[PDB]
RNA sequence: GGGGCGAAAUGGCCUAGACCAUGCCCCUUGGCAAACCCAUUCGACCGGGUUUGGGUCUUCUGACCUCGUAGUCCGCGCUCAGCGGACUUCGACCA
């Protein structure tokens, strides 16, 4: 037999992607139709964004 | 040989190692006579096919008596004898933290102040 | 011992001679687990009245899967296997140029894309 | 691999190992043609029960002719054969002086004049 | 009972030969090594009965401890454990 020696050493993790998302909008004055385009049509604008 | 140290409070014993074998292993106490003295008998064995181990240890203690101190003529001779026996049958697949908290449990119930009572006062266990 | 080193593009292989005999050489490629892995036979021989020769080379490599990670018993067992033998049939008085020729154009026909896609594709050769 | 050099007087030719083989060891000469040159066959065994041994030692060489210098078209080819074989017969328990002037005196019937005259000559050997 | 033999001991037959009579050759299998049980001087005392005896995971194929049996290259070096180590096979209550 012989003397001998030796380290070691790691470093690693498991990727793993996902989305999230969301959406909204200006609130309007008695408008039923809140969609990403607003159904209605009262007098002004809603801007929304998703 | 094989000396062990046996502390009883105030004094220390020291038991001796006599018959090394593998199959029985003799300890005897050396204090001063040894006839009718501290004897310890430990054996170590196998069972089935392999499966588990089987663990035997003994402890003898005779008390002796003497009369050459007032009467002209008496050798010292034995007069009870005690017999100690125990039974060790753990499988070698087992469990080293189940082991240790068996022998804690062990070592608790044997320290504890119930089986004292059961050895002195002969009273059954139940406290 | 006898190495020999093969470059793949980013890493280098090692096959180390194992079993050296005359009429069958066998180099084996030295990497990890020594079963399932790549091997290489070599044979010479004569034909005949001793007019020309006969050589013999063959590649084999059986891929070897593992359920070790996952599964709890699982030892490496392989799976294909593959051969890839040779036959060389050169006289020995013939001409050094079309010997040399005649390698130069089997280079070419084996790094041509033609033969690698009628292994990958399985299309028959005809481009 | 194994090389021997052997001295002709003004030239040193150079014979090669390529057949490895305990039973049969097969040395070739490298000079040119690999075809119709020299060779030299060895071989060593053992006799009836342990008792002594055998060795056998035969050197081949065939001429060859070519006329590719001359004639449009002629492939070399050999001429005639020669075979010289050994037998050696000699016991383990025997005697190094003995084995020494044996292989002095047979090294002298070599060197001597006579068998080179009967060799060339084919006068038979009486001087 | 099941077989063998004319050998081998002799007698018929007995150049030779192949069969006969008593007549002689074997099987009546064998072994487990441990642990526990009785009535009592309310154990000494010999004898009997029960649970185990290469072993588990899926003892289904097939593998995981162990070895036994072989064949093959083998190292004269690479690996943290190291080492002398590799691959393929059949068996595993005992004569």
């Amino acid at each position: 037999s012989l003397p001998y020696w030796s380290r070691k050493i790691t470093l690693e993790c498991t990727p793993y992607p996902f989305t999230l998302r969301w959406e909204g909008g200006v609130h309007k004055d008695g408008i039923p139709d809140k969609v990403p385009h607003p159904s209605c049509d009262p007098g002004s604008e809603l801007v929304s964004y998703t | 040989s094989k000396t062990i140290v046996l502390s009883v409070g105030e004094a220390t014993r020291t038991l001796t190692e006599i018959q090394s074998t593998a199959d029985r292993q003799i300890f005897e106490e050396k204090v001063g006579p040894l006839v009718g003295r501290l004897r310890l008998t430990a054996s170590l064995r196998q069972n089935g096919a392999k499966t588990a181990y089987r663990v035997n240890l003994k402890l003898d203690q005779a008390d002796v008596v003497d009369c050459s101190t007032s009467v002209c003529g008496e050798l010292p001779k034995v007069r009870y004898t005690q017999v100690w026996s125990h039974d060790v049958t753990i499988v070698a697949n087992s469990t080293e933290a189940s082991r240790k908290s068996l022998y804690d449990l062990t070592k608790s119930l044997v320290a504890t102040s119930q089986v004292e009572d059961l050895v002195v006062n002969l009273v059954p266990l139940g406290r």
